[PDB]
């Protein structure tokens, strides 16, 4: 062959591959893990909470 | 007095698709196939019931 082979299609054998079950694929993603406040508190106290 | 009559045979039909993709993606409700053969059997069997 004069021409290019598989080894010449650098990006599509670079890529990982998932298998997919329906035509449309859903994914989540974790944005943050709270808010900035502060973290030490005094002896038999309650700490505040905090949402992601 | 006697007679011959005669008596004409008529055809019903009816046609079933389903693409590839359908026939590759999860689905519930069990088989798609099976599925579409018995809507197709059931309304012949409602357009023989109304055109006897």
């Amino acid at each position: 062959n004069l021409s290019f082979t598989d080894q010449h299609i650098k990006f599509w054998k670079k890529i990982p591959k998932q298998k997919a079950y329906s035509t449309v694929e859903q994914y989540g993603q974790l944005l943050d893990y709270g808010r900035s406040q502060g973290a030490f508190v005094g002896e038999g106290v309650l700490p505040d909470t905090n949402d992601s | 007095t006697y007679a011959r009559k005669a008596a004409f045979v008529k055809f019903l039909g009816t046609t079933r698709e389903v693409t590839h993709p359908m026939t590759l993606v999860n689905s519930a409700f069990g088989n798609v196939i099976a599925r579409q053969n018995k809507d197709g059997i059931l309304w012949m069997l409602k357009q023989i019931e109304q055109a006897l």
